[PDB]
C-alpha cells in the first residue's frame, strides 16, 4: 500500500461541446461524466469508456457547474440566466427551476441527503433550496463579494464557501448562520473550496497561485500546494483516495496537477490540454480523473491510472 | 458561463 506516485495516462477525449467547459463531476454510482459548458449545455458522458451518452438542454445562457444527487438520479445546474434546474438525467428533462438569484449563479451542490441544494452567485448570496419543492428555504449574506464555491459536509449539518472578498465561511444547514470564518491577513481571493472525503479539513484555492489544506475545527493551516498556475480562473480540486492518496487540480498552463497529500510534492503532471484546464474530478471508485479546458480546447480528458 | 470568463 501506500503508493509513492501514480501513473496516469490519457484514455479518452470527449469533443462534443462547442463552447468551453465549465465543469466535470462523475456521478455517485461511477457509471457517469456530467459536463456543464459555457455553450448552454449540459451533457451526459460514459466514466469508463468516453461514450457520449446524452444532450440536456433548456437553459438561457452559459452554465458554470453541475452536480449529482446521491442515487446518480438527478442533476442540478447553475447558469448565468441567474437560475438553477434540476433534471431527471433518464429523460433530461427539467424537474425544477430554482429562481430567486439576482445575479449569475456560479456554484451548486446537493447534499448527501440529496433533500437540500446549495447555490452560490456573483449576487454574493448562498441559497439553499429544498429538491421537492423547488422552493428557497433560506439566502444567507455569505460575501462581500462573488460566491466562488459551496459544498456541504459528510452528514450536512454544515456548508462551506468560498469568496473573492478573500474569507471562507462554515454554516450552520439547520440555522443558516454562520459558525466559522477563516481570515488571511493577505487574504487573496477565495477561487474554490470543498470538505476533505472525511469531513475534518477543508481543501482551498486562492488566486495566489497556491493550495491549502485546513483544519477548519481549530483554524490550523496544515499543507501547501504550488507550482502550478491559477491567478484568474476558479479551478476545481479534489482529493483522490481510491488509490494513493493526492491533491489534484487544473491550471492555467493547460496542465492537470498531482501532488503528494502528504509531503506537498509534485507526483505527476498532465499534459495534453490546449488551454486552461478550469475542471477536475477523480472517480469515486477506480482510479480515473476527469478533466475540461476552455475555449481554445473544449474537450474533456479521462486520465487512468494504477496507484 | 461566469465560471468560463
Amino acid at each position: 500500500p501506500t503508493p509513492v506516485k501514480p501513473n496516469y495516462a490519457l484514455k479518452f477525449t470527449l469533443a462534443g461541446h462547442t463552447k468551453a467547459v465549465s465543469s466535470v463531476k462523475f456521478s455517485p454510482n461511477g457509471e457517469w461524466l456530467a459536463s456543464s459548458s459555457a455553450d448552454k449545455l449540459i451533457k451526459i458522458w460514459g466514466a469508463y469508456d468516453g461514450k457520449f451518452e446524452k444532450t440536456i438542454s433548456g437553459h438561457k445562457l452559459g452554465i458554470s457547474d453541475v452536480a449529482w444527487s446521491s442515487d446518480s438520479n438527478l442533476l442540478v445546474s447553475a447558469s448565468d440566466d441567474k437560475t438553477l434546474k434540476i433534471w431527471d438525467v433518464s429523460s433530461g428533462k427539467c424537474l425544477k427551476t430554482l429562481k430567486g438569484h439576482s445575479n449569475y449563479v456560479f456554484c451548486c451542490n446537493f447534499n448527501p441527503q440529496s433533500n437540500l441544494i446549495v447555490s452560490g452567485s456573483f449576487d454574493e448570496s448562498v441559497r439553499i433550496w429544498d429538491v421537492k419543492t423547488g422552493k428557497c428555504l433560506k439566502t444567507l449574506p455569505a460575501h462581500s463579494d462573488p460566491v466562488s464555491a459551496v459544498h456541504f459536509n459528510r452528514d450536512g449539518s454544515l456548508i462551506v464557501s468560498s469568496s473573492y472578498d478573500g474569507l471562507c465561511r462554515i454554516w450552520d444547514t439547520a440555522s443558516g448562520q454562520c459558525l466559522k470564518t477563516l481570515i488571511d491577513d493577505d487574504n487573496p481571493p477565495v477561487s474554490f473550496v470543498k470538505f476533505s472525503p472525511n469531513g475534518k479539513y477543508i481543501l482551498a484555492a486562492t488566486l495566489d497561485n497556491t493550495l491549502k489544506l485546513w483544519d477548519y475545527s481549530k483554524g490550523k493551516c496544515l499543507k501547501t500546494y504550488t507550482g502550478h498556475k491559477n491567478e484568474k480562473y476558479c479551478i476545481f480540486a479534489n482529493f483522490s483516495v481510491t488509490g494513493g492518496k493526492w491533491i489534484v487540480s487544473g491550471s492555467e498552463d493547460n496542465l492537470v496537477y498531482i501532488w503528494n497529500l502528504q509531503t506537498k510534492e509534485i507526483v505527476q503532471k498532465l499534459q495534453g490540454h490546449t488551454d486552461v484546464v478550469i475542471s477536475t474530478a477523480c472517480h469515486p471508485t477506480e482510479n480515473i480523473i476527469a478533466s475540461a479546458a476552455l475555449e481554445n480546447d473544449k474537450t474533456i480528458k479521462l486520465w487512468k491510472s494504477d496507484c | 458561463x461566469x465560471r468560463a470568463x
